[PDB]
């Protein structure tokens, strides 16, 4: 289910916003996925460990 | 960004580093006639890469 | 979408919710054109918020 997750973006698929919206905010936006679903994986491995 | 200049005659990379500057040149650079000494480009086959 | 984007005989080309780079290759449905005059002091007010 994360990764159904917009994270405040406005799609869920990376492929999406690379191919939907300008590179030069584009970048920022996949860094705030890329964060979001680190902390989410992050999460994951605390409460695994 | 995105423009006739910006597309097909100049581009700038995300990485790009530096100081951009602007003056009027109205004063010298014109003519009465005209100046088209100055040329852009509207046509291309192909982005222009930066 | 080249007379809007790749040239510009027109003033002013502004997309906000869409990359104005790659209009010619997002694909929609339908699209509604709303013409009108607005003078140049009123110009700012076309955009969200």
């Amino acid at each position: 289910k994360q990764l159904s997750s917009k994270f405040g973006a406005i799609s869920s698929v990376l492929n999406d916003i690379f191919s939907r919206l300008d590179p030069p905010e584009a970048e920022v936006q996949i860094d705030r996925l890329i964060t979001g679903r680190l902390q989410s994986l992050q999460t994951y491995v605390t409460q695994q460990l | 960004q995105t423009g006739n200049i910006a597309d097909y005659n100049y581009k700038l990379p995300d990485d790009f580093t530096g100081c951009v500057i602007a003056w009027n040149s109205n004063k010298l650079d014109s003519k009465v006639s005209g100046n088209y000494n100055y040329l852009y480009r509207l046509f291309r086959k192909s982005n222009l890469k930066p | 979408y080249s007379v809007l984007y790749n040239l510009a005989p027109f003033f002013t080309f502004k997309c906000y919710g869409v990359s104005p780079t790659k209009l010619n290759d997002l694909c929609f449905t339908n699209v509604y054109a709303d013409s009108f005059v607005i003078r140049g002091d009123e110009v700012r007010q076309i955009a969200p918020g």
